[PDB]
């Protein structure tokens, strides 16, 4: 469990959120507020 | 202490059957009364060692099927027999006594391979040990293929006569009373697994709402057969079962529980989880332990099932709120021996016992309360008996409980939950309006 | 038998590091007809985890009709927790061999058995600060709601 | 070692050393005088005194509020003297419930 | 809390009082005691330990709902809950049998963050003391509190240099730190690390 | 006891019901709320 | 897309993650059988020595004292067990006796093809135990001349005499009637003349599928002989005769 | 006396259950529906702005009913799930 992992194991356990995830990050970057910075840094 | 000599044994023939993992003694005696005032008593003599472990003692006339009031007393020890009608001063009457001990012979070699046959050694008394003068006496052993003695006596008269299926002894024309100076020791072949339940506790949960009675039993099982030398070896075991050699081997592979007539929801559980090698056919529950129980190995497990309640309760005639329950006392493997039995019956939340009767004398009876699912006050009424020595298929009885369960407490079970829900709601109200 | 220095056994209160225990064992000799005390001065007790931590020499402190009792002086248990074996093996050639060991767990000190914060003298200036801050805070809260 | 083996004893570690009492007493006296100085500054020097005081029912709510504030610190001080945590929790729950109501009533009434 | 385990690492023993995070077990024991004394359902501790993870896999859905209710409207929080209820990346470590620390360690991860947002967005002190208390509970329940301890300061710092400092960051962050650090020092396994 | 296929169907139905009620709520809120 | 999301996150959980870790569904359970044997038939104060990634189970299911377990905090106490399971039996019997070890259990999936047995994570034992005892153990000897890791007839004379090899292949050749046993995880033939006899340990349990095997230390000899001499006396009884030979030994102290 | 109790046992009638265990799931679901169709009105009443006395009255009057119904559904459901009474 202490290793890196390829790209299939990201679509495996996140069906279609994996390509809405960059979209969500960009749409938070569009209108920055206080909490959006926290969410972006966390992401 | 010696009882007043009052009777004379004019015939005394005893037979011991060693075929089913517990000594079952059967003595047939014709008895004559000494000329005196008519007495109604009889004292059978058990040695202090054997008397410590005896689980059944009956005595009946040959002519009449009905039994007598056979009872144990409370260093030779005695058991009391009492007749319905006083015997004449000079009369001759036959009688038959049956006792069931709880001691089996120890394995003689004690180290045998898992394919060899084992021999057992048992130590008894040759000459009859009675409290009265005996005239004629005969001794017979049955139930095994081959018998042999061990340090035989030089005297020819005290020597067993072999028979095809039995091992008899020559009749002695005159024997004095209290004669126990010859300790016979005999070895015999026996291939049974020699089970022993060190501790059984079985719970019986009555329930009137669902109308089901469910049994749960917790066995602690020990094999008493001869241990195996060179230690375990799976190769030998799995190579011998592929040949036709699983005839009467002395290790336990499959047990056969005998449940009541219609059982459902069988389960077989172990301390470390669920065992999947169980199989419930009609009126039979086959169980395969995790590992075969060789000599000296312990296996502790649990087995449970469910039955309809209409077969065990009966509402009374005079009133519709007095119930009589008849719980079976034992139903397990075919021929085991129990060294402790703890029988717990859990009557419903508001029951109240009126009568308790048992067909086998118990050691201790007590009444407590124990809380279970949705028991919000005083739980269930637990009634526990403690028996000490019991045999599997000859200690067959039914404990009869007689209690009452009024409808004023039958419907209190939903109300006792309605009370909590109403209190929670009236608390949320105050917490939200303040 | 081994037990606390004051009398209480191990089953009442278990052992902890830097405790005071005591050990005692009794020997007897068979001269062919009846037992007698066995006067020997070479016996040694070993308290050992994996290699000896204590190796004391027993002294004769007890006498019986047919038994000689040897005991160790009150000794402080080692400074590290673990699972220690108390052992006494009398093995000298020309004479019978006797061993009797027992394995006991010696636990660490619980939070309730450390010295309190006021028994120490180095930390009397750190409790005065807390008490003063608490008193000042109480008075401040009282004077805050009672001032224009 | 057929015959006999040498004796062995365990050499313990030296315990950490406390400090002399007079220094601690001096440093306690300093903190005490500092606290007294703060109190004196509040009372007289800074002219920050009890201008208005609540009366009647508002004064009873004031007494309740002070009782809560002081009772929590009494609970904590008693817990610092080897009182069980569960007992402290129960004594705090049996005081917060009336105390919260009284304190909120005071803080809404007085303002 | 003072358990000395002499049935592991046999010659050395193990001090299980200061090598263990006692937050999962205390919660399981509290749930067992509540289910056995205040509801009338005596349930074997094995069943509580087994079914702990599925039960606590709905509180994390609620926490994600209440945390997305801050970043956007409530209508956009229910979707997040619907996502985190059934997603294999979180199901993998919270299956019906798993009884690890992460079973309880993600729920709190969300709850603390929720309060932090609620504290940083409004500026109140009572919403930072709740974040400090749930950060102490996460410190007790899991060794991954270092993530929060290194992520909240990053948020505050990124708001400092971006030029968005206000009088709300001061109160929120200083209260959170001053309470959370001294509260997390109370775990015997953590010890004095938060300053060393 | 409930089988495995029955449990699979139950889980799928719960997920479908949840994902439909969420969309119903969102489509009601998007119109009925003042934008 | 939301519906495909549900139909995916249900299938993945059904297929991959919902797999019991104590019962192989291929329904075989040889771990619980051996652990229950240890729990029932061994005295409560006995110590069991196994590799460090089963200790928790042994503590939870078998309820016996272990020497190492999963939360590895002392890395030398694990090197001790690594050196025990990779040295000749005459040194393992001395390393395992000063720690008061009664039983030793190994995993062996050569009959069902388990893959995660102890004979293929042997190399990790060798590495861990070699870091702090370079002279005692050397990884170079376990590999053969050409540099391969074999358990076949052409295996190195250092692995053939190790403890784990002698302990996990005790009766495996004789299991098959022909006398030519085929390992499944390694896919290598095994002859009954390969495995040497075990003189200091004696087998006390092994599961139905030979997966978990529990051995016990023999009690030291009463007359003071080395147990290897007892073994050579019991296996070579009639032919091992010498007429007269003055023994060469140090002067009696 | 064992003989007379054993005589009374067989003579008497058998046990007729109140509500058969085969038709209890029906009552379970038909009571689970009602016990929430009513207890929502309680929360609506307490939430609604009105006189305190009227709120109390129209809360308790239809809270007692929900209490009884829930306390009678939680027995049928418990029996139907396999954990009797
Ligand atoms: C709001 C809550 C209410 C409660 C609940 O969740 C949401 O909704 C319940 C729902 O209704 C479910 C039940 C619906 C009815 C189903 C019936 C089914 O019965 C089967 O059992 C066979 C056995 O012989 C029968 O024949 C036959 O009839 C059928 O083949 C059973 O196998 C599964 C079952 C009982 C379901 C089990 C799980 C639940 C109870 C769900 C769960 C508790
Ligand atoms: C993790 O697990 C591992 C493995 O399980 C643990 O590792 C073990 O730890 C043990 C304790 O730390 C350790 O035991 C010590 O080993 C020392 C090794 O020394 C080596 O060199 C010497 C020569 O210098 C050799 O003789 C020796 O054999 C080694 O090769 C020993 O030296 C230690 O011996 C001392 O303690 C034992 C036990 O009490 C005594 O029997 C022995 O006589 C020594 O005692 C002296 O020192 C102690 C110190 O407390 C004194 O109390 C005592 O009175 C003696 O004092 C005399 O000597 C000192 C020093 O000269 C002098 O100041 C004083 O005045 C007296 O003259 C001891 O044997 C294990 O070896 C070690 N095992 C391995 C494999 O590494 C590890 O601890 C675990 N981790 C944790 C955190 O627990
Ligand atoms: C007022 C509300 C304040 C609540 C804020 C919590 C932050 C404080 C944390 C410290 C409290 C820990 C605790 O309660 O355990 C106390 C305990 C018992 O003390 P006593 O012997 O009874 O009395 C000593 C007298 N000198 O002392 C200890 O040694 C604790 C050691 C570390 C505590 C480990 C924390 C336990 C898990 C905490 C989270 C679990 C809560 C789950 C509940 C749901
Ligand atoms: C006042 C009255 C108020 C009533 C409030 C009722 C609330 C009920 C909530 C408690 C439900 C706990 C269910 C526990 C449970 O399911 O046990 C698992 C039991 C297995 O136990 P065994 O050891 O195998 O026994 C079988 C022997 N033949 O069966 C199951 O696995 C089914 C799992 C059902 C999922 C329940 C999910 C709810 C989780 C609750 C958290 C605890
Ligand atoms: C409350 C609604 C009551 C529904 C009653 C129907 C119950 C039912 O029929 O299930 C039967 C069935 C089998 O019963 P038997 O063991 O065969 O007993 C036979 C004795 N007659 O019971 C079960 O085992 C079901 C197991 C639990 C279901 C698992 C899914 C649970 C989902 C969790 C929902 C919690 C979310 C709510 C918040
Ligand atoms: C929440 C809603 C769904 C709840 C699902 C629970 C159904 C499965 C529960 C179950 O299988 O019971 C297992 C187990 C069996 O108990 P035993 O130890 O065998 O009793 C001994 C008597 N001889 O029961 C439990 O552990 C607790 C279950 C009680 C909760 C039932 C409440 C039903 C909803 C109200
Ligand atoms: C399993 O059953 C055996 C048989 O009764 C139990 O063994 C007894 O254990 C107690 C305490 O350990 C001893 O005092 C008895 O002498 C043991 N009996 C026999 C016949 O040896 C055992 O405790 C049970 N439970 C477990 C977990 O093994
Ligand atoms: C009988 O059982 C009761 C109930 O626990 C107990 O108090 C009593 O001591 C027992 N008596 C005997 C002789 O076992
Ligand atoms: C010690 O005991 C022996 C045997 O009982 C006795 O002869 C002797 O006098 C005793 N000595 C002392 C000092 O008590
Ligand atoms: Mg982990």
């Amino acid at each position: 469990e202490h290793q890196p992992v390829s790209w299939p194991a990201f679509f495996f356990d996140t069906h279609f959120l994996i390509w809405l995830f960059p979209a969500g990050v960009f749409l938070l970057f569009l209108d920055l507020k206080d909490e959006h910075v926290f969410v972006i840094a966390y992401s | 202490y010696e009882p007043p000599a009052t009777w004379e044994n004019v015939d005394y023939k005893r037979t011991i059957d060693v075929s089913n993992a517990y000594i079952s003694e059967t003595i047939e005696i014709t008895i004559k009364n000494i000329a005196s005032e008519p007495a109604t008593e009889y004292f059978t003599a058990f040695e202090s060692g054997i008397f410590s472990k005896v689980s059944f003692f009956s005595a009946y006339f040959t002519n009449e099927a009905t039994f007598l009031n056979s009872q144990l007393l409370a260093e030779i020890r005695y058991g009391i027999i009492q007749f319905p009608n006083a015997i004449s001063p000079q009369e001759e009457v036959s009688l038959v006594i049956k006792s069931f001990y709880n001691t089996v012979g120890i394995p003689y070699p004690e180290h045998v391979g898992m394919s060899e046959e084992q021999h057992l050694l048992w130590e008894t008394n040759r000459l009859p040990l009675s409290a009265y003068d005996t005239k004629k006496a005969s001794f017979t052993l049955i139930g095994s293929s081959s018998f042999e003695e061990y340090h035989p006596p030089n005297d020819e008269s005290l020597l067993g006569k072999a028979n095809g299926n039995s091992f008899e002894f020559g009749p002695w024309e005159d024997i004095p009373r209290f004669s126990s100076n010859e300790t016979l020791a005999i070895v015999y072949s026996h291939n049974a697994p020699l089970n022993q339940v060190v501790n059984l506790r079985r719970d019986i949960w009555l329930s009137h709402w669902a109308s089901t009675i469910q049994f749960e039993e917790y066995y602690e099982l020990t094999n008493k057969a001869a241990k195996l030398s060179k230690g375990f070896s799976r190769l030998e075991l799995m190579k011998q079962i592929q040949t036709q050699n699983m005839r009467q081997t002395h290790f336990v592979t499959v047990l056969d529980m005998l449940l009541p007539e219609g059982a459902t929801d069988h389960y077989f559980t172990d301390l470390v989880g669920l065992v999947s090698t169980s199989h419930a056919e009609r009126d039979h529950f086959f169980i395969r332990p995790r590992f075969p129980i060789f000599g000296g190995w312990n296996y502790n497990f649990t087995v449970g099932w469910t039955n309809k309640l209409s077969d065990f309760l009966h509402v009374s005639s005079g009133s519709d709120e007095k119930f009589v329950a008849s719980i079976p006392i034992l139903n397990g493997p075919p021929d085991t021996v129990y060294d402790n039995v703890e029988l717990s019956v859990f009557l419903p939340e508001g029951a109240e016992i009126f009568d308790i009767d048992s067909p086998v004398p118990f050691t201790n009876v007590s009444i407590e309360t124990q809380k279970s699912y949705f028991d919000l006050n005083k739980g269930h009424v637990k009634l526990t008996f403690s028996y000490r020595n019991l045999i599997s298929q000859v200690a067959n009885g039914q404990v009869l409980i007689k209690y009452d369960y009024p409808k004023s407490s039958f419907f209190k079970k939903p109300l006792s939950i309605a009370c909590y829900i109403f209190t929670a709601l009236m608390g949320v109200f105050v917490l939200k309006t303040l | 038998v081994h037990s606390h220095a004051d009398g209480t056994s191990y089953d009442e209160e278990p052992y902890k590091i830097k405790d005071k225990v005591i050990y005692s064992v009794g020997f007897s000799e068979w001269n062919g007809e009846e037992w007698l005390p066995h006067i020997a001065d070479d016996i040694q007790f070993e308290l050992r985890q994996v290699d000896p931590y204590y190796r004391l020499t027993l002294s004769p402190s007890g006498n019986d009709s047919e038994t000689q009792y040897y005991t160790t002086g009150e000794f402080i248990l080692p400074d590290r927790h673990g699972v220690f074996t108390f052992l006494t093996d009398y093995r000298k050639i020309g004479l019978s061999f006797t061993t009797d060991k027992d394995v006991k767990a010696i636990r660490h000190l619980a939070n309730d058995e450390y010295p309190r914060s006021w028994e120490i003298s180095n930390s009397w200036v750190y409790i005065s600060a807390i008490c003063g801050v608490i008193v000042a805070w109480i008075f401040f809260v009282v004077s805050f709601v009672t001032t224009s | 070692k057929f015959g006999i083996k040498p004796e062995i004893h365990h050499i313990f570690h030296a315990e950490p050393k406390r400090v002399a009492k007079p220094i601690a007493v001096i440093f306690v006296l300093i903190i005490f005088i500092t606290i007294l100085s703060l109190i004196v500054t509040w009372l007289n020097s800074c002219a920050a005194a009890f201008n208005n005081i609540p009366t009647g029912v508002t004064a009873v709510y004031f007494l309740g509020f002070i009782a809560t504030i002081v009772g929590f610190e009494v609970i904590f001080a008693r817990y610092y003297l080897g009182t069980s945590i569960f007992e402290t929790l129960f004594s705090s729950l049996y005081l917060g419930a009336p105390g919260l109501l009284t304190s909120t009533k005071f803080l809404r009434s007085f303002g | 809390l003072n358990w000395f385990d002499d049935r592991t690492w046999y010659p050395l023993g193990r001090v299980t009082g200061g090598t263990l995070y006692p937050g999962l077990m205390t919660t399981s024991a509290f749930i067992w005691h509540a289910l056995r004394n205040w509801l009338g359902l005596p349930i074997d501790i094995r069943n509580v330990c087994v079914l702990f993870a599925p039960l606590f896999s709905g509180v994390t859905a609620w926490a994600t709902y209440e945390f997305t209710k801050e970043i956007k409207d409530a209508s956009a929080g229910l979707l997040a809950a619907g996502f985190i209820a059934i997603v294999p990346g979180y199901i993998s470590r919270s299956v019906a049998g798993s009884y690890d620390n992460e079973a309880i360690a993600i729920t709190l991860l969300m709850v603390t963050f929720m309060f932090w947002i609620k504290a940083q967005k409004t500026g109140s002190i009572m919403h930072a003391t709740c974040a400090a208390l749930f950060y102490f509970y996460m410190v007790s329940a899991w060794g991954g509190y270092v993530f929060i301890t290194n992520l909240i300061p990053l948020h505050v710092f990124l708001l400092i240099l971006m030029g968005r400092y206000s009088s709300k960051l001061y109160s929120a962050y200083t209260t959170w730190y001053a309470i959370g650090t001294v509260a997390s020092m109370q775990i015997p396994f953590v010890g004095f690390l938060p300053i060393r | 006891m409930i089988s495995d296929e029955q449990l699979n169907s139950l889980a799928i139905t719960f997920g479908i019901v949840m994902m439909t009620l969420i969309v119903i709520y969102h489509a009601v809120d998007s119109t009925m709320s003042p934008k | 897309y939301l519906y495909l999301f549900v139909f995916h996150s249900t299938w993945v959980t059904r297929t991959a993650y919902s797999s019991p870790s104590v019962v192989l569904p291929s329904l075989i359970d040889d771990f619980r059988e051996a652990y229950y044997w240890l729990r029932m038939n061994s005295d409560e104060d006995s110590k069991v020595a196994a590799w460090w990634d089963y200790g928790y189970q042994i503590g939870g299911m078998a309820d016996r004292t272990t020497l190492v377990d999963n939360n590895t905090w002392n890395n030398t106490h694990i090197a001790i067990v690594g050196k025990a399971m990779a040295s000749p039996e005459e040194k393992s019997y001395e390393i395992l006796k000063e720690h008061d070890v009664d039983y030793v259990l190994v995993i062996f999936g050569g009959l069902i093809g388990f893959g995660g047995d102890d004979i293929n994570k042997f190399l990790w034992m060798i590495r861990i135990s070699e870091g702090i005892w370079p002279e005692e153990i050397k990884e170079r000897d376990f590999y053969t001349a050409e540099g391969e890791y074999r358990v076949d007839a052409r295996a190195s004379e250092t692995m053939r005499n190790s403890l784990l090899y002698k302990m996990s292949y005790k009766d495996f050749p004789q299991l098959f009637n022909g006398g030519q046993a085929t390992d499944r995880v390694r896919q290598q033939m095994i002859t009954p003349l390969d495995v040497p006899p075990l003189d200091y340990f004696d087998e006390v349990f092994t599961s139905e599928n030979w997966m978990v095997r529990i051995y016990q230390l023999k009690k030291d000899d009463a007359q003071g002989r080395t147990l290897r001499d007892v073994g050579e006396l019991t296996r070579s009884s009639t032919k091992t005769r010498r007429s007269i030979k003055r023994p060469e030994l140090g002067l009696r102290v | 006396t064992y003989e007379q109790l054993y005589k009374e046992f067989h003579s008497s009638k058998s046990f007729q259950p109140f509500i058969h265990l085969d038709t209890q799931p029906k009552f379970a679901i038909c009571g689970l529906i009602v016990t929430l169709a009513v207890l929502s009105s309680a929360l609506f009443a307490v939430g609604s702005k009105s006189s305190y006395i009227k709120k109390l009255f129209f809360y308790t009057i239809l809270s007692v009913i929900g209490s009884l119904f829930a306390g009678l559904t939680t027995v049928f459901a418990s029996n139907s799930f396999g954990v009797y009474v």
